């Protein structure tokens, strides 16, 4: 033990690097001489992160978080405590997606599973109906007390990800939810102690890319994600995930119509990333014409909030700023059309923040009919 | 007396039957069930005397719970964790 | 665009290799370790496996005619693993008494 | 008791184009409805502002399953601002599947109805009145209710509620005399004119008629078949600028 | 509670790994025994139409598996 | 019903009368929406005769303090000040029952 | 401006935009063999466990 | 159906019938006087 | 040991109880 003793000192100095988690994790889980009670302390304590674990590391990890059944002849002994443990340890820090997913089902592991299918899930092709019967069977079979909670969370993340299924609230009134677990599930464990040495190891090690800190704010997306939930080729603007997907089939690329879903604001890039250059595939796939529809979109959300239909005035006029400062014959008519003090009377306040941002832009288009119409505004 | 099982843990077992299928019940039939249930594990005990696995495989076929040992360890993987199983199927 | 027009101016195949891939890694996987710890019959290796590779196809394939009875004791442990597996069930059976009966969903299916 | 959830129109579409492209998506037979008729705004006369196109149709097969049951009907002009709204009925795949087909369609998109005072009493008054076959109209009365919910601190006054019996309503609308709107001179003032309080000003949730109607701004509530014409014809002006 | 604890009381009341065995195997044998009474004495009850289930019902269902068995 | 901004020499004395007539004095007897004796719950009945017939109308109160809560009301010109009737305003509180005539009758 | 224009000329310079069923067959047959090893693994406490495409 | 349109008829004569009495009962107790 | 009450029970009495006010109330009625 005082080796392992000074293992723990050498490795809280100078963290954990990802050859040595999995070098590490692969020595703990073959052998069982030592006690259980510290190898779950080794993975809770004595593992230190460097950034976000490699593939091969959560590999490694998923190969000891198999709970040992009849066929633990030539398999590793491992612990269920210890595998809940090491999934534990990884709640801290599409094929991926399936992986975990058979990994929840089991009972010491669906409790810290459930955030990791969600974060390597993002597109609606890895939501498939046999997912969710595993998913139901586990949150009927009894003895499972933490699986109907989990289960119903992955439930609503498949569903809000497909977007266009039959309704999985019938999977849930078949199962039994005290609702205390999918509270429990819906947190995840923040660790602010464990989160400043992270933060030191990350910048330590090894190669100073892809830091925590980033995923830490990817995590709070992952934890605003589960919390919202909780309570050549030809395809569409959308069918699209990749930039560099987008690209090769551009020439091929068919845009529907659904104008604010442009506007409004991991295996496989996130969509936020795509909506800043959709905005300006749809200014290159249509020519600047009256008879662009998200040309006419600007037009109809800029009278909603001065007749005060719009939930919140200020909501879209940030958005409308960015797409009104081109188009010299389209800009006027922004102006031309709300320069009248008829809708000043409506509200004073919004037509002086759309007016300040634009006339600077502008170019005189009109020979006349335009100073006069400026003169009455004055 | 102390075999028989109190309120909360009647109360676990209906969770694990919500679990299997939801079910509603009364608080005064967990103590007639407490009382039945001191009545059931004299019950069991002259239905299941010293502990061998063929008396109690014999014991369950006779009161209808399994048919066979093959139900045995069914119920038991419903009813329970995957480890335990593990151990109850390198047994049976 | 001016790549793409570089591009312009200047699939099948690993769909076949992935599934010769995954067929043999497959194999591997339970005559290698699926077999050997399912340690049936004083690990009669060649017996056990032969078996599998048919309640393997018969998965692949998503057949419903799996059941505890009308099948050898070798294959039960790997059944039964596969009842404790949790990915298939839907009851204990009735007009088999003494077998709770499986159900197995497609993988293909989508919705 | 019928929730109907309401949504409007950006420009106006053509939605009889493609009952045979409209089913395949969704594997079951849908009916079209075509009907226009007169909404009189003045009994003397009317021009021809009025002129109004209403569709409806439903997806289901099975009668007997009343809960699983959602119908689609649409209402509006062609020569104001905003063409038309749409409202609906039921929690379904069935009430969003068309949704998205006409989605990316025609480029119309959508959002939620707000109502305020201005519109919220007058909703009542197109509830109470009625048409029988020979174009006479007669009013059956109700026994209307108001709910407020004051915004206070420390909650001094959270909620608070004006009951009317309408043998009293009969009593109101007889003084002032006949009115096509009991609500503008009958029943509104005379709040003011004893207690001295606006219900406009004021903040209103709900006003409830007797077992005819339900009506709270997040959304209308109605016991009948169908909902009318003149309510849709209101809303839509209220909602207009 | 746990099956384990009811094979706890049960090998408590009687007084290795396969006496341990027995014992879950029993418990959970005495689990079913429970599940099924529950079950009959609420279907009882829901053919009455009782808003809520009173205990002659669960004597009923109980003895008459005590005969039955 | 119609409405210019109001000078703060008048917006005092309008603030001034909306606390005379729910407290009984500028100064105040007794924040400033406090009453003296905060109430629950009252409820009004109001019934007059007009043309040979009789017109009711029932009010139902509930809050913490129900004259206190009015006042703030008035103080944001949601209801005017001049046409609350007295019953409304805090006199013979805690107490709820029929009105007619100008009189208060207590409820049986 | 300049660039818009420039970026319009290239895109009107593109084309407008619009044994498989067996190599349809396969890659099923490749997700359904993939999910089930992956699977059976899990279940056997497999120590090489890996991504299976 | 036509069962619905029968069933819609006798719900609106029962809330008629329902609402005679409470009126009926309301000119009563403005009679009295107590 | 057992409960011999409803909510079902007691608006039945409530129900009588109207109907014998209404009863009494119509014994001093001349017709």
């Amino acid at each position: 033990k005082t080796t392992l003793s000074l293992l723990y000192e050498k490795s809280k100095q100078y963290g954990l690097s990802s050859p040595q988690l999995q070098a590490l994790v692969r020595l703990l889980c073959e052998t069982s001489i030592i006690d259980t009670v510290t190898k779950v302390y080794i993975v809770e304590n004595c593992f230190l992160p460097d950034g976000y674990l490699t593939k091969e590391l959560l590999l490694e990890i998923i190969n000891h978080l198999g709970t040992p059944t009849v066929f633990s002849r030539y398999r590793i002994q491992t612990p269920p405590v210890l595998q809940s443990a090491l999934c534990k340890w990884l709640v801290h820090v599409n094929i991926s997606s399936s992986i975990w997913l058979h990994l929840w089902q089991f009972s010491f592991l669906q409790k810290w599973i459930t955030p990791l299918v969600i974060w390597q899930a993002t597109t609606p092709v890895d939501v498939k109906p046999w997912k969710l019967s595993i998913i139901k069977r586990c949150a009927m079979h009894p003895g499972y007390r933490d699986a109907p909670g989990s289960a119903t969370l992955i439930l609503q993340r498949f569903q809000c990800l497909v977007g266009a299924s039959s309704q999985i609230t019938e999977s849930i009134i078949t199962i039994n939810c005290n609702r205390k677990t999918l509270k429990s599930h819906r947190n995840l464990k923040l660790d602010a102690h464990f989160l400043s040495i992270l933060k030191r190891i990350l910048s330590r090690a090894h190669p100073a890319n892809f830091p925590a800190d980033t995923v830490q704010n990817t995590i709070d997306m992952y934890l605003s994600e589960i919390h919202q939930l909780g309570a050549d080729s030809t395809v569409s603007l959308w069918d699209v995930t990749s930039l560099e997907q987008l690209a090769q089939n551009w020439p091929q690329l068919h845009i529907p119509n659904d104008v604010d879903y442009m506007m409004k604001p991991r295996k496989v890039m996130s969509r936020d990333s795509l909506k800043h250059l959709y905005s300006s595939i749809i200014l290159i796939k249509n020519s600047r014409d009256e008879s662009s529809s998200p040309y006419e979109w600007c037009i109809w959300q800029l009278k909603r909030c001065f007749a005060h239909q719009i939930e919140t005035p200020q909501e879209v006029i940030p958005i409308i700023i960015s797409v009104s400062s081109m188009d010299n014959k389209l800009s006027s008519r922004i102006i031309q059309t709300f320069c009248n003090l008829k809708y000043l009377k409506l509200d004073e306040l919004t037509l002086k923040k759309v007016c300040g941002g634009i006339l600077p832009l502008w170019k005189p288009e009109l020979i006349s009919g335009t100073r006069e119409f400026f003169v009455k505004f004055m | 007396s102390i075999k028989p099982l109190q309120i909360m843990d009647l109360k676990h077992l209906t969770r694990q039957f919500l679990n299997e299928n939801r079910i509603i019940l009364p608080k005064q039939t967990w103590s007639t069930i407490q009382e039945e249930s001191l009545n059931i594990m004299d019950f069991l005990k002259q239905k299941i005397g010293t502990l061998q696995k063929q008396e109690l495989v014999d014991s369950f076929i006779d009161m209808g719970i399994i048919n066979n040992v093959d139900d045995m360890f069914e119920l038991a993987h419903e009813l329970l964790p995957l480890e335990l199983q593990s151990r109850i199927e390198s047994y049976l | 665009l001016q790549h793409q027009m570089t591009i312009m101016d200047s699939h099948i195949r690993t769909r076949k290799a992935r599934n010769k891939e995954l067929w043999d890694s497959l194999a591997d996987f339970l005559k290698g370790y699926l077999v050997p710890n399912l340690d049936d019959n004083d690990e009669s290796i060649d017996s056990l496996t032969n078996e599998v590779m048919l309640l393997m196809k018969r998965l692949i394939e998503h057949d419903l005619n799996l059941t505890l009875n009308d099948f050898s004791s070798k294959t039960i442990p790997i059944y039964r693993l596969l009842l404790r597996a949790n990915i298939i069930t839907v009851i204990e059976g009735s007009t088999n008494p003494g077998t709770k009966y499986i159900k197995l969903i497609d993988f293909n299916e989508t919705s | 008791p019928y929730t109907w959830k309401f949504l409007g129109i950006s420009k106006q579409l053509s939605l009889e184009n493609g009952i045979a492209k409209l089913n395949q998506l969704l594997n079951l037979e849908v009916d079209l409805d075509i009907q226009t008729i007169r909404v009189p705004s003045d009994p003397d006369g009317g021009t021809a502002a009025d002129e109004y196109i209403r569709y409806e149709m439903r997806l289901d097969i099975s009668n007997l399953d009343e809960g699983t049951y959602s119908k689609f009907i649409f209402l509006g002009n062609s020569k104001m601002e905003v063409p038309m709204f749409l409202c609906y009925c039921g929690t379904d795949n069935r009430n969003e599947v068309v949704l998205q087909w006409l989605k990316a369609e025609y480029g119309v998109i959508m959002w939620p109805i707000k109502f305020e005072q201005k519109t919220m009493i007058k909703l009542a008054d197109a509830s109470i009145v009625h048409v029988t076959k020979e174009n006479i109209e007669q009013i059956t009365w109700f026994s209307s209710k108001l709910y407020f919910e004051p915004e206070t601190q420390d909650k001094n006054l959270r909620q608070f509620s004006i009951e009317i019996p309408r043998e009293s309503c009969e009593g109101l609308a007889l003084g002032y005399g006949n009115t096509m709107h009991p609500y503008n001179d009958a029943i509104v003032p005379y709040i003011y004119n004893e207690t001295g309080m606006a219900v406009e000003r004021l903040p209103l949730t709900s006003v409830i008629l007797a077992g005819h109607t339900k009506i709270m701004r997040e959304s209308i509530v109605t016991s009948t078949r169908s909902l009318r014409n003149r309510v849709l014809a209101v809303v839509l002006q209220s909602i207009q600028f | 509670m746990d099956t384990e604890a009811l094979a706890n009381y049960l090998l408590r009341q009687l007084s290795s790994s396969q006496e341990y065995n027995k014992k879950l195997l029993l418990a959970c044998g005495f689990q079913a025994i429970l599940r099924k009474i529950l079950l009959d004495a609420r279907t009882r009850a829901t053919a009455e139409g009782l808003r809520e289930v009173y205990p002659y019902h669960i004597e009923a269902a109980t003895q008459a598996f005590l005969d039955s068995q | 019903l119609n409405d210019g901004k109001e000078e703060p020499e008048i917006r005092r004395l309008r603030l001034e009368k909306n606390m005379i007539k729910f407290k009984g004095s500028a100064n105040g007897v007794m924040s400033r929406y406090s009453s003296l004796v905060p109430i629950e719950k009252v409820g009004f009945t109001l019934k007059n005769e007009i043309n040979s017939r009789i017109i009711t109308i029932k009010l139902k109160f509930n809050g913490n303090d129900i004259f206190g809560g009015l006042h703030e009301l008035c103080d944001k010109n949601l209801i005017n000040i001049d046409k609350v009737p007295g019953w409304l305003a805090g006199e013979n509180g805690s107490f709820s029952g029929t009105i007619m005539n100008g009189d208060f009758q207590r409820e049986q | 401006d300049e660039l818009m224009s420039k970026l319009i000329e290239l895109s009107s310079k593109f084309p407008k935009p619009t044994t498989a069923g067996k190599q349809v067959e396969v890659e099923k047959e490749n997700e359904t063999i993939q999910e089930l090893m992956i699977a059976l693994q899990i279940h056997s406490g497999y120590t090489n466990i890996s991504y299976t495409i | 159906e036509w069962k619905k349109q029968r069933k819609d008829s006798h719900k609106e004569v029962e809330r008629r019938r329902r609402e005679n009495i409470n009126t009926a009962i309301n000119v009563l107790s403005d009679l009295l006087p107590v």
